[PDB]
């Protein structure tokens, strides 16, 4: 249903990864297929926009599959005749303050755009050449993308706002695009950074900001601390994590939500994509709280991981060949079962099951340590294969064949 | 550690003037084209460390060479700063000269000024031997002359021992120490044994009869260092049956991460002690391919499975066998490799550094210019900026502090 | 110009726009991208109905992020007006732009406010290329400010079809065949693999026009496009793949039809035939008399000179000169330089301007050097020259292209 | 030249012992792609049955498959090698090497082969069987001379770096190719490439002066790189793309394993238009085939590899660690 004349929506998404895994024949498509698919899902759902947590491209030069498929998907789905009701206060010249596309193209003469879409850059497609172009720059240009949130000098940085009016409603959305950890560090560090706050009507506005650097980061002084961030904002997405969870971060010293959207496509095997991955719809409405409504996505491979310890189970005598084998491929093709099962039912559970219906193959990951036993110190380990013959042995069979196994030792 | 370094006429650079690099932890990459010197920061860096002439410079010429700027007697000067694992800042500067005749050269090497700078700069010149500063300046630094000039720091045009001549060169690495530096202290500890063990002789002589009172007294320490001998041989067994066998711990673990997953079935070094009767405990390696349950000899039957895990072991060995100062040259790392054996090679690149983050220091200087690896390192999280040496209107190679925000 | 009168169709004839082009020279990086917005906006004021061009507009088949952005921005806001494109659309498009939905012309769409529309075809620099069968012109379809025609799906099977348009009482007829490698379109061409549908109404009275994209004269055997083997029913053809530009339009005395070749817009190689001006037509066509060109120059192109003059030439040189050879070539740039940047400077001064004494945009430079001993001579060794780069080194600061001023080559 | 139609890889390096196959050629260039499967020991198979060329560092028959890892006491391989000749005279030999293995040992020997004339109807004709007299005549109507095919057209992966060793063994190896003052123009083609493709702006043109060197140019003195040399590989490319242009030519012309290491953008960029330049001036010559093998993404795409073939010989691997070649066509390389 439409909303309601007071209400805004807006899909938000994350990490897209259009251009990821271009090349391999079984699975070289589920990246961009999945950006249609959430891009479809904006499309009947009347969203009045659509934001971007960066990293929408896997790679910093895109590939021309990707952008055509990316454009292609844009036009489908933005262009339109519906008169988007998102009434502009700014000035679009100091946010687009790039170029002369200062204003936002739902706001061109010639653009009757139905959707606008905007996005601050990301760590793998950021700000990279002669010119420090990014990939949704161009798609700034082709008038279907608004990107925004661009930094250009490390030491100082400087964030304005696009404000966009609705009814009785009114919206902020301050970019951060992707610098490296320590430099945003650092430039909190002595406080090199402003925040333009609007003077006008104090508490009729929602400030929301798009942010692209990691959370919990395993060096030092490498992550973005959370408490940073001002005290005025109303929420915050945070992009550059690839494990989605559906539920917010609330702080209660802070005062704003957080949100982690996680990807659309599954990058590093690894525990981090076994989790449902959605993509989220917000309805802000002033003087009543944010409702979010997360949708799962439905073009995605199975993929459920389990990480056992191999030198655990008796038996294992570490100098066998056609002893170990056995009992890993017991594992993984039970576990392969299991997965075309899920397949199986997620597919056809729909009134589309009177034949049996075709099947994805799915994402297997099985992490094993084939370190040494804890007792001794024998001089030779566990003789375990590799993927030329425990993943190249099943083709056909497994969408993953290259990585099916994990072969590490713990330190 | 290694804090700085200048150059001043030792290959392309110039004598005229000095240029001066300041690594930085954890990595300093050096990229360049080819022919401006990358690779001579580090070529020099493991001569102002241990003295020695990298390989196949011989006729003198390491230095500028006279012809291209006319200078009759051309000298240079080579000015290490490091961190000693004392904790010495000892800036090792050296001196190289050339006095080029009207056809033929004499190449003599002058003395440096070995100084330990305190934190009072009291510039007190610790030795100034020229043949001794060799010797010692690994000493300070906490690791043998011969993980230096073979692992710490590796030039190019020799950078394929690992996965190559095995006996009659591999070895050659490992028994010029350890097996001649433990034997060391095992022929003192004979002797000192040997001296006590006819010491019983002077006991036992008394009593066939001072002598009476004073009798029995180191009849105990006769075998106080007998059953001490081996005490110190399982010192040496335990040794290298730990420290040999965690580099094998290691060249598994680097090795099952790298090749888009792996690559030949396991590889390992064949550790079999051949005791011939010349030295009793002894060793002899080799490495080979097990492929499916028994060994296959690896040399003349592989690819470049080689290059790709003569780093795995180069990086694995001096990861444990001489731990105290993380520095390594591993330097054009990506050379005729595919696809994924350089995407999960710096996976594991990325790995290395992010489990050495613990330790003391890791220095990596990554010195390639192909921008596949460039993005795949990734250095948009780790450092800052990035050195290119480039050559000028005069073919005088500088250094820049070109910033990573231009890399693409 | 004003506006054509209602029953005139205009339109412009641009190719080889080759965008992003030494994207990595410091001075000559923004060449082609400002020559391209030059035509767009000689394009927009010139009242112009259409665009065509004859393909080739990024240099390489994936061209890099400043070219895009450069494309975009100029067809961005200079082509879309709230007035109309008087060419009424009568035929069902769906069959021409078959890739995806969208299965009309720009302009028809109720999504567009496009002012002026411009065909184009996919040129053997940005053939499709990839995983997908992808061309750089397909991902400008998709944002719509482009229109492309003459995708090729099987090379054997070729199926050419017009576009047909309407205005007063001219029709537009317009055939467009993509780039292909000229042997399997020698192939075609042998079993007649190719067909040419022509519209079956009011014969006699439509403008038939084409636009193809291959070479012109091959020095191997039969590697080309030959000129007799296009259909006789055609009235003009935009030759593109020849970046030499032409303004005259050379007649067929058999085939009911003049060529054309628009040429180029940026110097990609520095050679002899990339030293004629650059222009931009446009083609006046109306029906009852013969339509009218007015070709218009560029004032967006950086001067180029250009002297292949081998050391043979001059005399005074011996063959161990090294010094000697040096000082008259650089002499001879120097001359040409002057040459160069007092035609500039008049060319700056006749826009209007002649008292801002500001800059002078830099030459690029071109010799090409044969050094090669006479023949008649024993002397084992040739005429020595110096380093190409290092011999241009000294002229960065005075010369557009700092490094590759000279090229070094041979020829007997 | 003369083209080189097939050879017959049966139960070599990673090639199973069970099935024949070999992979085709192109005209006027073959190119090898894939992942480093095969590919880099294809160059090793021509030369194998043409001279008896056992890779260095190899006594025991390492290059057959192992035994061991198929599980059997009996393991061999063959090279038959239907190929071309200079009046199209086309012939067939077949290396009968194995790996036959005794009590315990590993035995190394040969058998008889063959020397058929293949006939343009049928009716071949052989001449003499021995091994001896195979590697005197496979040269004689293969024509390059016994001492370039396996340095020069079809060298290794890493032999490719040859000349920049030491004086006394380039001495010593240029006199095969001399087969005993004819020195003047193999250094004449060895600097266009250079001023062309090496953007170096330092060194104006290598020579290969009598201790054969790599003298380099500096401000017309010559500043030696034997031990003060990314250079060393382009100088050795070009020496290599000199001398299989000066001397021999009939089998082949060139086979580049990977000439493309440790060269950067404004390198990369430029390596292969010399080679374009090459194909395009010896096009008149009445045989070319550039064999290359690299997985250089931004070194194919700058030789417009659509603009010369319909098709790159692909190599890849199986479930049972036998690589097997596949036909993919020239537009699918991304
Ligand atoms: N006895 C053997 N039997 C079968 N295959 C083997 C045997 N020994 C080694 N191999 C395989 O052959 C590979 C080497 O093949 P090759 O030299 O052609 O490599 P490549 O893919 O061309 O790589 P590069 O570019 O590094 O040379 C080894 O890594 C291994 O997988
Ligand atoms: N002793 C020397 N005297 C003068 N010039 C030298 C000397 N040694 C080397 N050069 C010059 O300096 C350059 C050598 O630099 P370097 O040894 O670092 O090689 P490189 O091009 O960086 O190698 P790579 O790309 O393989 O790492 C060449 O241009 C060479 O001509
Ligand atoms: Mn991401
Ligand atoms: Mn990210
Ligand atoms: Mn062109
Ligand atoms: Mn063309």
């Amino acid at each position: 249903d439409y909303p309601d004349p007071d209400t805004i929506r807006i899909l938000i998404t994350t990490d897209n990864h259009v251009g990821y895994n271009e090349n391999d024949p079984i699975t070289g498509d589920d990246s961009w297929k999945t950006f249609h698919e959430v891009m479809m899902l904006a499309k009947n759902n009347n969203v009045d926009m659509v934001v971007q947590s960066g990293d929408l491209f896997h790679v910093n030069k895109p590939s021309k599959k990707s952008l055509y498929q990316v454009l292609k998907t844009l036009r489908l789905c933005c262009m339109g005749d519906k008169p988007c009701e998102l009434e502009l206060l700014s000035d679009p010249s100091q946010v687009f303050h790039y170029d002369e596309f200062t204003n936002v193209n739902y706001e061109d003469p010639n653009f009757n755009i139905s959707i606008p879409v905007f996005g601050i850059s990301g760590n793998h497609d950021d700000a990279s050449g002669d010119s420090l172009l990014c990939p949704m720059d161009i798609l700034h240009a082709t008038g279907l993308i608004n990107h925004f949130g661009k930094v250009i000098e490390s030491d100082k940085i400087k964030v304005v706002p696009l404000l966009f009016q609705k009814g009785s409603t009114k919206l902020a959305l301050y970019g951060l695009a992707a610098v490296r950890d320590e430099r945003l560090f650092r430039t909190f560090k002595d406080g090199g950074v402003t925040f333009e706050v609007p003077t006008m009507r104090e508490g009729e506005w929602f400030n929301l900001m798009c942010v692209h650097q990691n959370h919990t980061g395993h060096t030092n002084t490498a992550f973005l601390p959370e408490q940073f961030l001002p005290d005025f904002l109303d929420m915050v997405i945070w992009g550059h994590e690839h494990e989605c969870i559906p539920n917010l971060v609330h702080n209660p010293i802070k005062n704003f939500d957080v949100l982690q959207p996680g990807s659309s496509v599954a990058t590093s095997l690894c525990e981090a994509e076994a989790q449902p991955k959605y993509v989220f719809i917000l309805d802000i409405k002033y003087g009543e709280a944010p409702k979010m409504t997360p949708i799962p996505l439905e073009t995605i491979r199975t993929f459920k991981m389990k990480s056992i310890s191999l030198q655990d189970v008796p038996h294992l005598r570490p100098h066998d060949k056609d002893a170990t084998s056995k009992y890993l491929i017991e594992q993984v093709e039970e576990m392969i079962r299991d997965a075309n099962e899920e397949t199986k039912q997620k597919l056809a559970d729909d009134g589309e099951g009177d034949m049996v219906a075709e099947l994805p193959k799915p994402l297997i990951r099985l992490r094993v340590d084939y370190s040494a036993p804890s007792n001794t110190q024998s001089p030779i380990d566990y003789q375990v294969e590799n993927p030329r013959r425990f993943s190249n042995r099943f083709v056909g069979r497994v969408a993953n064949g290259n990585n099916v196994v994990q072969f590490y030792k713990k330190r | 550690a290694i804090y700085k370094l200048s150059i001043q006429g030792i290959r392309s650079f110039d004598s005229n003037d000095r240029e001066t690099i300041e690594f930085g932890k954890p990595l300093t990459l050096i990229v360049g084209m080819n022919g401006s010197g990358k690779t001579t920061i580090i070529e020099c860096l493991k001569y102002a460390t241990t003295g020695d002439l990298p390989p196949n410079s011989k006729g003198g010429v390491f230095i500028h060479d006279p012809k291209i700027t006319g200078e009759k007697d051309i000298r240079a000067q080579v000015k290490l700063a490091f961190t000693s694992a004392n904790g010495l800042n000892m800036i090792v500067t050296r001196n190289i000269q050339l006095l080029m005749k009207k056809t033929t050269t004499t190449f003599k090497t002058l003395e440096g000024q070995l100084v330990a700078i305190n934190n009072s700069g009291d510039r007190s010149t610790l030795s100034t031997r020229s043949l001794e500063l060799d010797a010692q300046v690994p000493l300070y630094l906490g690791v043998p002359k011969a993980i230096l000039e073979y692992v710490i720091f590796c030039h190019q045009e020799d950078s394929l021992w690992p996965l190559s001549e095995p006996s009659n060169l591999k070895k050659k690495f490992d028994e010029i120490f350890q097996a001649m530096k433990f034997t060391k202290a095992l022929d003192n500890l004979k002797s000192i044994k040997k001296d006590m063990s006819v010491d019983i002789k002077l006991l036992k002589q008394s009593v066939e009869h001072k002598e009476w009172v004073e009798l029995q007294t180191r009849s105990f320490v006769t075998d106080d260092i007998d059953v001490y001998s081996k005490a110190l041989d399982s010192a040496i067994m335990k040794y290298h049956g730990l420290k040999m066998q965690d580099i094998n711990r290691i060249i598994d673990e680097l090795w099952k991460r790298t090749y888009s997953g792996t690559d030949i079935d396991t590889i390992k070094i064949r550790s079999d002690e051949v005791s011939s009767t010349v030295k009793g405990k002894s060793y002899n390696y080799r490495v080979v391919m097990y492929k499916q349950d028994v060994e296959l000899d690896m040399r003349g039957r592989c690819s470049a499975q080689k290059v790709l895990a003569s780093i795995i072991i180069r990086l694995a060995l001096s990861e444990t066998f001489g731990a105290n100062c993380g520095v390594i040259a591993l330097d054009q790392p990506t050379t005729n490799l595919d696809e994924e054996n350089i995407e999960s090679l710096a996976k594991s690149l990325h790995n290395i550094i992010n489990m050495r983050r613990h330790q003391k220091n890791f220095q990596l200087i990554v010195i390639t210019h192909d921008e596949k690896f460039l993005g795949h390192m990734n250095a948009a999280a780790f450092t800052d900026h990035f050195f290119k040496v480039k050559r000028d209107d005069r073919q005088k190679s500088q250094i820049e502090w070109v910033d990573i925000n231009r890399v693409t």
